[PDB]
């Protein structure tokens, strides 16, 4: 609960909404029990006066009572429901922002540890189970309580024996009940959530190697251990709908407990009177019409558990320290920037492994260089110490003789230009997915760039303003990649990288790709970063990786001057 | 949008029969629900009319309190075995679709497994399968209880005044009706909104995602305000959307609060000489106006349930929209057979007019003409997209063949795969480590195996000699999220794995494709020490060196085009100088 704590702050932001729909929560709640308290003693009061004493009987006052009633709860659910809900909305804006913000300093660093595809799936679903906070957990539990108050001082004119003895039996199931529920349950929802994991490992491991689980005979022992988890899991899951039904069964066994009190309590005197009369159904049919407001309470020790997991969740992925530390130092970016390395070592965290085991490279300014190696080699691990997005452990990298560490963040992202091996289409239209590279570019701008690199096909029907993303049209894999250097050129840095940037591409269009970085690129320092061997000759220098480390480096035709894994490459 | 979703719904209810058993309790349950809530609301009207008209004191209605706390007894059960049962009902559906669709994905093999991300098919099995307990554990169930239960209050009722039990019966063709006016506003708000709503739900997980692209461009702070304004416009236009819906909710609340304030306004007036009538003419009772005054909440109560269990159907429907199209695809797979291979000697390959097809039908390779005689090891060159991995996947059984393929003379489609795959080893492209360890893996093969064959078998493909840089050793958990391997060394696991049995066929595809320098000599060595002792077939790239293997096929298309030694295909003019003359190696 001390973990539920960060994300409270964000509901003292809206607190008087927040207020407003638990309190019409209780107008309603109230407005429900009353009309059935009202109706109970009206039907009692009219059936002792009987039919004499028609105008002796004051019907009307009561009437009235039961109509307003009656209307205050048919509206004030209404609005319950709209102020509750236009809350919640609220909140989920500034939880999203939030999380957000708490994600950008740690974006590829801290977000590395984890399995970013459903990673960020649940990142997005403990959100919105966090900002349910309020609807599943809060406004029940809290008007709840100040229903079972003002029924028990409500009641406590007419009797303070009877009134303490309903509120205090709806009072301690409402403080005691969710308790020892959560309590109960607390052990199966860490088991539930962990047998979930385990099928969800097992049956990937087992979807993914069934080319090699059925050859080696193995598909069916893993199988049975895949289904032995399921029947675990299932396990887990039945014993939820067991604190689900025996909760539901005492809140039955609570709410008739309340009723045969009422019923024999209030029979021996509501106050004075040994013969109550109607009294008898004005407590009788509160204690029956009082215990809908702990119906929601009944299902809040179920909630309140994944609100405080999610909660727990978010915070230790959130609160855990950025990887780089960008100075404040506000430097100046420089027109031409020459990129210089010495032993650049770099373990990746938790790993026993080295990703690069050193790396010696220079690129003055204005200078073509390639990199080359096969999968996994660790060459776009390179291009994230130069987007210092990790720090190497062993090693200094420079920028113009001076440290890359030194430069402030703004002033960093003004520097470098790069195009990521795997392109992001943001939802937005076209225009907002160029303008992230360069927001003050006008139309005019934002058409000649894109129409320059091959990309005209994006200016027709509504072209500039198509919604271009998903839920929208999703462009192909050729046209992503020349979408990811229109962003380069617009935002115009002095050192280029690119990872793949001709990766799963055809000889047809992977010539045009590189003959555009070729020409556009022409006076700006390019490191790229490559898998193919294609168009490499009009780089100053080839720089072939192999495990981490730089095996061979020169110009292309001293490369294959002098024999080696340069030559193998052409040349298997 | 009616068309599809009247067949799915046949398709929720097919499926329904798996635990009819339990969906009848559940329904049986829900009218012995309905009859002791009419029980309970009738001793307690007996017990008040007693003690508020006559004034007989508690201590001589102990039977009808004995009765009535039995009452509430037996309902709590009936609430907790209700319960139970549902999800008994849910799961058997679950337990079994799971199976239905893990039975599909094995038989299909992974020829059509990998058509699809494994997170994709995690979601259909994990998501989707269990998006569709609330269908049969709560709704189906409730679907029962809110016309079963609400039909014993107005028959509970009749009896005792016909009037009572027509406020409560005239809400019955009203709620629908009124609840039908809304929705023709809401589809108007729903239809203007559904393109930009569903535009919008996918914002916030696309910012999330590739949230690396607005780090390296500094657009991370000017893209909070499109969080802040796609929020905005997200709750602004999500509430003119939940203004219809929760009038809809409204009706029924509104009918719920008029009919227990006509039933307070109708019995209070009929006990003060006034509304004479709506009643049979023996007399108006006190104990007839509690209990229905009691039921009338009790009746709108199932249908309010219904509401909030309603949401379910939803998401069962776009469960089996997604489940329907999954076991209803053709997916035509290789047949199964009886006989089996005795011998453990290396085996003879031909094929005659031989043509793999893929899982949905289209035909992957060509007329292939090869014959490899056993104890001899071939290799396959082409340009990608050559049906060269198709043909290793119809030798390995995971694709259906309509030609001829011949395994020692007996037909593959005739030869039971669970003793073929027993002579049958190959190592793939890329490393798949599906066990735990790093020990499981190897031992994959034959897990029974003693230290002494398990260390030959790591020193034999040099796995052994990286051990020292695992954690744990040989028995480190090993994977993406754990202890990972460069894929140099893991392509030496799986070497070390395809090894470990004898066997008649070695399949190697590409196994030095994507290693480092190292490790590429290291797995190499083995294999080329490895393919003699079987017959082997091997598809590579590197075609340098490659005089030593018996037979080059060259593969076009589909179609085995050259044949014959490397010296004879190297000299001669060919397809095969066009390979090897031209080389380019684009990767
Ligand atoms: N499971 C499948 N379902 C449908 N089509 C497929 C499937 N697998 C392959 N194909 C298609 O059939 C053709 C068979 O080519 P294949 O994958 O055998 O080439 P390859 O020899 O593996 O080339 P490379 O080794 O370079 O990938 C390909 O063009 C591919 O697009
Ligand atoms: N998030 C990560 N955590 C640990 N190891 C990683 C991570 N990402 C990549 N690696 C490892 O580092 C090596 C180099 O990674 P990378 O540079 O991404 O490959 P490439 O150089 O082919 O782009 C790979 O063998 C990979 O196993
Ligand atoms: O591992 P891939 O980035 O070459
Ligand atoms: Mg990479
Ligand atoms: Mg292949």
């Amino acid at each position: 609960m001390r973990a539920l704590l960060p994300y409270l702050a964000l509901y003292k932001r809206h607190k008087w909404m927040l207020s407003l729909g638990i309190v019409l929560a209780i107008v309603t709640l109230l407005a429900s029990i009353g009309l059935l308290t009202l109706s109970g003693w009206f039907l009692s009061a009219s059936a002792v006066a009987g039919v004499a004493g028609l105008y002796s009987f004051n019907y009307m006052l009561p009437a009235a009572g039961v109509r307003g009633a009656a209307i205050t709860r048919t509206a004030g659910r209404y609005f319950e429901r709209l102020v509750s809900h236009d809350a919640t909305f609220r909140v989920l804006q500034h939880l999203r922002i939030y999380t957000f913000s708490k994600l950008l300093p740690l974006s590829p660093a801290g977000l590395a540890r984890y399995r970013q595809g459903e990673l960020l799936n649940r990142v997005v679903a403990d959100v919105d189970t966090l900002d349910h906070l309020y609807l599943r957990v809060i406004s029940p539990l809290v008007g709840a309580f100040v229903v079972i108050m003002v029924v028990t001082i409500g009641l406590s004119f007419l009797d303070f024996t009877l009134a303490f003895t309903l509120g205090g039996i709806m009072l301690l199931t409402l403080f005691l009940m969710p308790p020892l529920f959560y309590r109960a349950g607390k052990s199966t929802g860490q088991n539930l959530t962990h047998l979930r994991g385990q099928y969800r490992q097992q049956l990937t491991a087992w979807l993914q190697g069934q080319a090699e689980l059925t050859i080696f005979g193995a598909s069916d022992r893993y199988r049975t251990q895949l289904e032995n988890t399921e029947i675990q899991w299932l396990e887990a899951q039945r014993r939820q709908s067991e604190l689900t039904a025996l909760s539901q069964a005492i809140m039955l066994l609570i709410g008739a407990l309340a009723v045969i009190l009422m019923l024999w309590m209030a029979s021996g005197g509501v106050g004075g009177n040994a013969q109550p009369g109607a009294l008898i159904a004005l407590f009788v049919f509160c204690a029956l019409a009082a215990f809908e407001a702990l119906a929601p309470v009944t299902g809040a020790f179920q909630h309140l558990g994944q609100v405080i997991a999610s909660a727990v969740r978010i915070s230790d992925l959130t609160d855990q320290k950025p990887e780089v530390t960008f100075p404040d130092t506000q430097t100046r970016v420089a027109d031409r920037v020459s990129l210089t390395l010495r032993d650049v070592q770099f373990t990746y965290p938790e790993q026993s492994q080295q990703a690069l085991k050193g790396i010696s490279l220079q690129v003055n300014a204005g200078e073509h260089i390639a990199i080359l190696g096969r999968t996994g080699c660790g060459k776009s691990t390179l291009l994230q110490q130069l987007t210092r997005a990790w720090d190497p452990q062993q090693g200094e990298i420079l920028l113009n003789d001076s440290p890359i560490a030194s430069l402030n963040e703004a002033a960093l992202r003004q520097t470098i230009s790069v195009v990521p091996q795997r392109v992001h289409l943001f939802s937005a239209t076209l225009r907002d997915n160029l303008l992230l590279a360069s927001p003050g570019s006008s139309d005019e701008a934002l058409s000649e760039i894109l129409r320059r690199v091959g990309l005209e096909k994006l200016l027709e029907d509504a072209g500039l303003n198509s919604w271009l993303g998903e839920g929208g049209r999703q462009l192909s894999g050729g046209e992503l990649r020349r979408l990811a250097i229109a962003r380069a050129l617009l935002h115009d840095a002095p050192l280029v990288l690119l990872d793949e940037p001709t990766e799963g591409l055809d000889a047809t269009t992977e010539s045009q790709i590189l003959e555009l970085l070729a020409e556009m690129m022409r006076e700006k320092t390019v490191l790229m970063v490559t898998h193919r061997l294609r168009g490499l000759s009009r780089f100053q220098q080839i720089i072939v990786m192999d495990n981490g480390q730089i095996i061979e480096q020169g110009t292309h035709a001293e490369l294959l001057a002098r024999q080696g894994r340069y030559y193998q490459f052409k040349q298997g | 949008n009616k068309s599809r979703q009247k067949e799915l719904t046949r398709w929720l209810k097919q499926q329904s029969v798996i635990s009819q058993r339990w969906l009848n309790i559940s329904r049986l349950l829900g009218f012995v629900s309905g009859i002791l809530i009419i029980a309970q609301a009738w001793f307690m009207a007996r017990i008040l009319q007693h003690m508020i008209m006559e004034n007989i004191p508690r201590e001589a209605l102990l039977l009808p309190f004995t009765l009535l706390v039995l009452t509430f007894v037996l309902r709590a059960w009936v609430v907790w075995l209700r319960e139970r049962v549902g999800y008994h009902a849910g799961q058997h559906i679950r337990f079994a679709i799971r199976r239905q669709v893990l039975d599909r994905l094995q038989q299909a093999g992974p020829a059509w497994i990998q058509g699809k991300p494994a997170g994709s098919w995690a979601t259909l099995v994990l998501e989707q399968i269990d998006d569709m307990h609330d269908y049969y554990a709560r709704y189906l169930p409730q679907m029962a209880l809110a016309v079963s239960v609400p039909l014993l209050i107005v028959v509970a009722i009749f009896p005792s005044n016909w009037a009572a039990a027509l406020i409560l019966l005239g809400t019955a063709p009203l709620i629908p009706l009124f609840m039908a006016l809304v929705g023709m506003g809401a589809a108007d708000a729903n239809r203007r909104n559904f393109l930009a709503l569903a535009r919008l739900s996918g914002h916030f997980l696309d910012r999330l995602r590739g949230m690396e692209t607005l780090r390296i461009f500094g657009r991370g702070e000017a893209e909070i305000e499109s969080i802040r304004s796609a929020s905005e416009d997200f709750r602004q236009r999500t509430m003119e959307v939940l203004r219809l819906a929760f009038l809809s909710s409204g009706i029924l609340e509104f009918f719920t609060s008029l009919s227990i304030a006509l039933v307070a306004v109708y019995f209070g007036f009929s006990y003060l000489g006034e509304l004479d009538f709506g009643h049979y003419d023996t007399g108006v009772t006190l104990a007839a106006g509690f209990l229905a005054l009691i039921l009338a909440p009790e009746f709108f109560q199932p249908l309010r349930d219904l509401g909030t269990f309603y949401h379910a159907k939803a998401q069962a429907v776009g469960a089996a929209d997604s489940l329907k199209t999954f076991m209803e695809t053709p997916l035509a797979h290789p047949q199964r057979g009886e006989a089996e291979l005795a011998s453990t000697d290396p085996v003879t390959i031909e094929a005659e007019e031989l043509f793999i097809t893929s899982p949905e039908g289209k035909t992957l390779a060509g007329p292939l003409n090869f014959t490899l005689p056993a104890g001899q090891r071939a290799v396959l060159v082409g340009r990608s997209g050559s049906g060269k991995s198709s043909l290793l996947n119809a030798l390995s059984g995971f694709l259906s063949y309509q030609g001829s393929l011949r395994i020692n003379g007996i037909e593959l489609r005739d030869l039971s795969p669970e003793s073929w795959r027993k002579h049958l080893s190959w190592v793939g492209q890329n490393p798949q480590l599906p066990a735990a360890t790093l020990r499981d893996n190897v031992l994959l093969a034959r897990p029974d195996a003693s230290e002494q064959e398990l260390q030959a078998a790591l020193d034999n493909a040099w796995v052994s000699e990286f051990l020292p840089l695992l954690p744990q050793g040989v028995d480190t958990p090993v994977g993406d999220q754990a202890a990972r391997l460069s894929v140099g060394q893991a392509q030496r696991v799986a070497v070390a794995r395809a090894l470990l049995n004898p066997c008649s066929l070695l399949l190697l595809d590409e196994p030095a494709a994507s290693l480092d320098a190292h490790s590429e000599q290291r797995v190499m060595e083995a294999l080329n020490a490895a393919s003699l002792r079987q017959t082997t077939l091997m598809v590579t790239h590197q075609l340098e060196d490659l005089a030593d293997w018996d037979v080059i096929w060259v593969m076009q298309d589909g179609r085995i085009i050259e044949q014959g030694r490397y010296a004879e295909l190297s000299v001669a003019g060919g397809p095969f100088a066009t390979l090897l003359a031209h080389r380019q190696e684009e990767i």
